[PDB]
């Protein structure tokens, strides 16, 4: 009845400077379905995000990827933040480019 | 191979901020193909995939209104839950459903399905048999005395059996390129020392489908199941999909690691070794 | 292809 959800941010291709990119939030395993994620750049949301069509898998709990095209440098730094009604603080994960 | 249809169905319930948000959508194997969002503008189901966009006007009309008339039945089955389980108008609440078929290599008929959850949990479902029902409570036991009754399974049947299975053939063959495709993954490993006298040893596999797909670590071709971090396989967003295995080793027993991948696309398993 | 009450 409710479940917390899980989290990966990673990139469409392993990443390199200077090279366009999407840049990949999906969570799953969760319910209920409303939920907020956001990604950020240096700790400040990216704007122009998108996500995929609600759905859900064979245990009935939901999945969403959200993603945004990037360019990666050697500074910046993303991160990926969720609101979920089982976290009393939203989950910040942070990118590692080998996750 | 096998293949599989199967729309999704969520109804959500939001009390003072007016009628319940419902989302459907479909799929071929691990392919989205349509989508209806109660909220978008269109008030249309919209395609989602390439092949599906040959479909005449006359296809979308009947599915708009097929999944128009769904959401309202929905709704309405929102409501009948609140009573049959005494919960207040103040709550939100869900209601999912899924429905869809299994045909084999050859297009015959496998599997059909249709079935309900509540609140996250399974309320009712229609068994293998096609003819009688799974209730999962007490509540849902009064649904299946209504719908046995109203003998509701021998429709689900004829669709299952009939259009669902036809509608999967088509689009099967409609999209061969990309739905009978196979993408074997494209695999290497990553190193990194943790300390002095340990390593992690990460294989990958990415840009592959369908989905399912099995990585293994070996040290001296014992599995090591229970000292295996392994993550959830995901999209990577352009319809192919990712996933990776690690395991901490000691330096420099790296030799004596093998990962293993073995997924539909590849003519033989494939072996890494750092 | 797309496809009574509780």
């Amino acid at each position: 009845i409710q479940r917390t959800p899980k989290i990966q941010v990673y990139s469409r291709h392993p990443a390199e400077n200077g090279k366009s990119n999407f840049l990949n939030c999906y969570v799953s395993g969760f319910h209920p379905s409303d939920i907020e994620v956001d990604l950020l750049k240096n700790g400040e949301r990216i704007e122009k995000v998108e996500h995929s069509d609600l759905s859900f898998s064979k245990d009935w709990s939901f999945y969403l990827l959200y993603y945004t095209e990037f360019t990666p440098t050697e500074k910046d730094e993303y991160a990926c933040r969720v609101n979920h009604v089982t976290l009393s603080q939203p989950k910040i994960v942070k990118w590692d480019r080998d996750m | 191979g096998s293949h599989s249809m199967r729309y999704f169905s969520t109804s959500v319930s939001r009390p003072g901020r007016g009628e319940p948000r419902f989302i459907a959508v479909g799929y071929v194997d691990d392919t989205q193909f349509v989508r209806f969002d109660s909220d978008a503008a269109s008030q249309r189901m919209e395609p989602r995939a390439p092949w599906i966009e040959q479909e005449g006007p006359e296809y979308w009309d009947e599915e708009t209104g097929k999944v128009k008339a769904h959401s309202q039945t929905d709704r309405e089955n929102l409501r009948i839950a609140l009573r049959y389980y005494n919960q207040s108008e103040a709550g939100s609440h869900t209601l999912q459903m899924m429905f869809g078929c299994d045909v084999g290599s050859d297009g015959r008929f496998l599997r059909g399905y249709h079935q309900y959850a509540y609140d996250g949990k399974d309320y009712i479902a229609l068994k293998e048999d096609l003819r009688s029902w799974t209730a999962a409570d007490m509540a849902a036991q009064i649904t299946k005395r209504k719908w046995e009754a109203a003998h509701v399974a021998e429709q689900q049947r004829a669709y299952l059996e009939g259009t669902c299975v036809d509608g999967l053939r088509r689009y099967l063959e409609n999209g061969k390129e990309t739905l009978q495709r196979t993408d074997p993954p494209k695999t290497h490993m990553t190193h990194h020392p943790i300390s002095d006298h340990e390593a992690t040893l990460r294989c990958w596999a990415l840009g592959f489908y369908p989905a399912e797909i099995t990585l293994t670590w070996q040290r001296d071709g014992e599995d090591q199941t229970q000292d295996t971090e392994l993550v959830e396989t995901r999209p990577a967003g352009d319809g192919t999909f990712q996933k990776w295995a690690a395991v901490v080793v000691p330096s420099g027993e790296e030799q004596r690691y093998t990962c293993h991948v073995q997924h539909e696309g590849l003519p033989k398993p494939l072996t890494l070794r750092w | 292809l797309y496809k009574m009450t509780f």
